[PDB]
């Protein structure tokens, strides 16, 4: 087992990795959205 | 799955003749028909059209008034009641289904015709008509329509057919780069609109007939004239 | 006169 | 003095609380709900003819004081039109919804047309429709003969038969219409519900206080602020009317009740239900 | 601790998202709802025993499949797409073949050997699938044959949740018995068990990467596991919010966490920090159902008012 | 649209067609909800589909959608109205549900 801070480091590194791929938290312009 | 028309034969000009077709195998509610012809020389010409329930029906403009289709589901039976015949109308006339849903495949089995006798629009052109082949080599068809056949929701709609000496034609490729079932995977299509093209890996056996394609993108459908090859 | 014929009236 | 002053007054007083009434009823609508349902979409058409009938009060309630339209003749022509329109449009909406409450009680599996939305919009467009064309001789016939009032019906040569026959057939329609449709509707649904609950069970409750009350309450709001109207005009119509400005007062009054009943409509159709005061508390 | 290391990361900011679309194809509750690997194409059940086909993109209707039992829980599309599945109170799991020559959609197989309900099923290929019952245990399956080849007992009460991993070679599902357990598909035991929940857990989710899972339980609570230091790192409460929880999903990067209440909403949590930044308010009635697409364009939700929308 | 997409919009409007039919086909059914063993049995052009049946949270989770519960929603006994009765139970029970769907018919109608 590994140390509760090691399993963080990696989930945020993880998170912020691909926090540009995300059509969630970015805004997708309408002419790329598929549901306008 | 089988498809077989009766009627035909010899008529008077003038003469009012019925021709129908069987449909046993498939739901035969859920499939929309056709009607093609083609001269004892010339290549295939759609003639009318008629969609699943009955709701929509279309002709040509060479039979428009004379003709009419019309389908008994219940009895799994297509109908084509043709009036005032003339010496333009002798061929031999297939019937087709096709099911339009996202991602099926229309056009895909054809029937076995019956010969009749008697005594604004895309255009595309095929004219490339006779190639020898090898067995073990490649070759190109090409085919190429007067508009744009791509469409804004990314679907360009080119169909490819082949047709073996003495049977019906089949089903090879639809909207330009799908590969339809039981067709061996050396069979592929590609091309941007308004310039198409099939590719073939091995030119074996059965490899051979008459090549055709189609644009099923304006409710009149026009067939290009067709490649032949030949050993 | 319509003094009162619909919703209005003119000096009547 | 008394009458110079009420008159004004109390119509401010129902414009400013039916478009309150219909605002927020509106807003409850458009916002607080969020399923699509039909019953939704009778109330917004009610409520909208309301708030433009509302709107149109003003115009009669400046005109029926200083005994002069200080607004000219464009507007004239249109807020006669706009009026008779909501009018109209309101009388039908609410008797569409009662024959919709009928089917949808008494013959229900009729969701072909019942609770298919599109067949209620396009009811509610038609409804609309015909409203505009019932008005239609109030549009055409409208004019300004002289520029001090005179915002009537600037009736042809036979002047006492078209105003006989508009009256007539004006009353007749849009008030024996709209009456009996909804007397039979209310009456079979009240009928059918009493005789559904007294099968059953020694029940009571709900064959009392909402089948009689709810029913009795707008079909007597109804009759009682749309009877007044009519009947003086048919009066007037056929006798004459005292011409001292003494008795002007009580032709405000009766003009302004169809106002407080359009008023009024909101807060028993769109808050006298179950779907809001459930769906919202 | 997981909070201490987040103080320090930005927030995220209010999400505001509509409804794009609305699918009104259904007359009774919808109780689950899958994605077509293609993301375009989803699968809906309902009380009524119909299985709709949607096309997304234009609200189109593509197939009408009818169910031989009204009571079911679940949906499964195929990931190569020429098969769905579906089961519930039957306790059987039915399989339907799309792609046939007939023109129809026909069942492929049925599989029989669970002795309780069906709680949750997802396919590993066209020839495997793992599903859930009330038997406290889960199973493998050939649908060539129809035989269970595993069987990964050890709970102790139902199984309600399931959630294959990424590579669908690890495997946790929750029970209602507040814990949660890592099975291994190809070996049958129990690699890994997590407690600290005090309610029957409703839904269990995978993170992005495979190294966690989200625990929704029936007491308002969410929390997030790992499965090498093997204990929770965060905990998603709020006083105002006291109900179940219904549905969990994460979304493309794992900084976002969906949910669903009985309270008619579905409230949009954060990962790293608990505090919560959204809420989705559409439907009538409760949401059972919450999906993410695979390319983290929408996310559909099914209620108990027979639509489902799709939000962006 | 194209002329492939017009036919596929076709094909849906036939699926509602057919949706509608069996969905009014179904409004003649009722789920008598009994608190596995199902007894289905019909009376004066109605059907009845009583299932018989250990957790507080199986019987929300996949019953609360039916429509009047009997124990020998609302209740039959051998909003919430409750009706008591001891051939003649399978006519009460008609009564009682039919009583149940005009008052949710009513409430639906918002005259409730």
């Amino acid at each position: 087992r590994i140390k509760v801070s090691k399993a963080a480091a990696d989930l945020m590194a993880y998170c912020e990795a691909h926090a540009k791929e995300d059509p969630l938290l970015t805004p997708v312009p309408a002419s790329e959205n598929p549901f306008r | 799955v089988q498809l077989v028309e009766s009627g035909g034969g010899l008529v008077q000009p003038g003469g009012s003749r019925k021709l129908s077709c069987s449909a046993s195998g498939f739901a035969f509610s859920s499939f929309g028909m056709h009607w093609v012809r083609q001269a004892p020389e010339k290549g295939l010409e759609w003639v009318a059209y008629i969609s699943s329930g009955s709701g929509t029906i279309y002709y040509a403009d060479t039979v428009k008034g004379r003709f009419t289709i019309s389908r008994d589901d219940p009895k799994n039976t297509l109908f084509l009641q043709m009036t005032s015949l003339r010496s333009e109308d002798t061929a031999m006339y297939y019937c087709v289904r096709s099911i339009y849903y996202y991602g099926s495949s229309p056009f895909d089995f054809w029937g076995q015709g019956t010969t009749l006798t008697v005594s604004s629009d895309i255009v595309m052109t095929q004219a490339t008509s006779s190639v020898p082949v090898t067995p073990g080599e490649s070759v190109s068809i090409s085919c190429r329509s007067s508009k744009s056949l791509l469409h804004s929701n990314g679907n360009t709609y080119l169909y490819w057919f082949l047709q073996r000496p003495g049977q019906s034609p089949q089903l090879l490729i639809y909207r330009m780069s799908n590969l339809a079932s039981g067709v061996p995977d050396r069979f592929s299509g590609s091309g941007s609109g308004t310039a198409f093209t099939l590719t073939i890996s091995r030119l074996e056996a059965e490899d051979v007939g008459v090549y055709y394609c189609m644009q099923h993108l304006e409710y009149p459908l026009t067939f290009g004239a067709g490649t032949k090859l030949e050993l | 006169c319509k003094n009162f014929f619909w919703k209005t009236f003119t000096s009547c | 003095a008394v009458s110079g002053v009420l008159i004004p007054l109390v119509y401010l007083v129902v414009c400013v609380v039916g478009l309150l009434g219909n605002s927020l009823v509106i807003y409850v609508v458009l916002r607080h709900t969020a399923s699509p349902s039909v019953t939704n979409v009778y109330i917004l058409n009610l409520a909208l003819a309301d708030e433009l009938f509302m709107l149109g009060l003003p115009f009669l309630a400046a005109q029926n004081a200083l005994s002069y339209w200080p607004f000219g003749s464009l507007m004239c022509r249109l807020v006669m039109a706009v009026d008779g329109i909501n009018q109209f449009t309101s009388i039908f909406c609410l008797t569409v919804m009662s024959v919709d409450r009928y089917l949808a009680v008494v013959h229900p599996t009729r969701s072909a047309r019942w609770r298919t939305a599109p067949v209620a919009r396009t009811v509610s467009a038609a409804v609309w429709v015909a409203s505009a064309v019932v008005v239609l001789p109030v549009v055409v016939f409208s004019g300004v003969p002289r520029g001090m009032s005179t915002c009537h019906m600037q009736w042809p040569e036979p002047a006492a038969a078209w105003r006989a026959g508009f009256i007539i057939y004006t009353a007749a329609l849009g008030f024996f219409g709209p009456l009996l449709v909804i007397c039979l509707c209310y009456l079979l649904i009240v009928v059918k519900v009493r005789s559904a609950g007294r099968r059953v069970w020694a029940r009571r409750r709900r064959s009392e206080r909402r089948v009689t009350r709810m029913v009795v309450a707008v079909v007597a709001l109804f009759v009682l602020c749309w009877m007044p109207f009519y009947v003086l005009n048919i009066v007037n119509v056929v006798c004459p009317l005292p011409e001292e400005p003494a008795f002007f007062g009580l032709y405000f009054l009766v003009v302004a009740l169809p106002y407080a009943n359009s008023c009024a409509n909101p807060i028993l159709y769109g808050f006298l239900s179950y779907r809001f005061k459930q769906g919202f508390r | 601790t997981l909070s201490q290391i987040t103080n320090n990361i930005d927030p995220v900011g209010r999400i505001q998202m509509r409804t794009r679309r609305t699918l009104r194809g259904h007359l009774a509750k919808i109780y689950a709802m899958h994605w077509g690997t293609d993301s375009r194409l989803l699968v809906s059940a309902s009380q009524d025993g119909k299985l709709i086909i949607w096309d997304s993109y234009t609200t189109n209707k593509v197939h009408a499949i009818p169910l031989r039992s009204s009571w079911v829980m679940t949906c499964a599309y195929a990931p190569s797409g020429n098969y769905v599945a579906c089961g519930g109170l039957d306790n059987i799991c039915s399989i339907y073949n799309l792609k046939t020559r007939e023109g129809n959609v026909r069942v492929s197989r049925e599989l029989a050997g669970h002795t309780g309900y069906l709680s949750c099923c997802r396919f590993l290929d066209d020839n495997q699938i793992v599903t859930s019952s009330g038997d406290t245990t889960c199973a493998l399956w050939d649908i060539e044959t129809g035989q269970q080849t595993t069987t990964f007992t050890g709970h102790t009460g139902d199984v309600m949740s399931l959630s294959l991993a990424p590579d669908t070679r690890l495997f946790v599902s929750g029970a209602c018995d507040a814990s949660a357990k890592l099975w291994d598909v190809r070996e049958g035991m129990c690699r890994q068990t997590f407690t600290g929940h005090e309610s029957d857990i409703n839904a269990i989710c995978f993170f992005p990467n495979g190294n966690a899972f989200a625990t929704g339980s029936d007491d308002a609570t969410c929390r997030l596991f790992d499965l090498r230091a093997d204990q929770e790192l965060m905990t998603y409460s709020h006083d105002n919010i006291i109900c179940g929880i219904t549905s969990v999903s994460f979304s493309k990067s794992g900084r976002l966490l969906l949910a669903g209440y009985d309270d008619f909403n579905c409230n949009v949590w954060d990962a790293l920090k608990a505090d919560r930044a959204g809420v989705l308010a559409g439907h009538d009635n409760r949401v059972s159902c919450l999906g993410v697409t695979d390319d983290g364009m929408a996310v559909a939700t099914g209620s108990w008012d027979s639509f489902l929308k799709i939000w962006n | 649209l194209s002329a492939e997409d017009k036919a596929a919009v076709e094909r849906s409007k036939m699926i509602d067609r057919n949706l509608r039919e069996d969905g009014e086909k179904a409004a003649r059914e009722v789920k008598l909800l009994l608190l596995i063993v199902e007894t289905h049995f019909t009376f004066k052009d109605l059907h009845f589909k009583m299932f018989d049946v250990s957790e507080r949270k199986k019987w929300i989770h996949c019953f609360e959608g039916v429509t009047a519960i009997i124990f020998c929603t609302s209740i039959i006994l051998f909003t919430k109205e409750i009706y008591t009765h001891f051939t003649k139970n399978v006519q009460f029970v008609f009564d009682a549900v039919t009583d149940v769907i005009i008052k949710n018919n009513l409430k639906d109608c918002g005259l409730f």
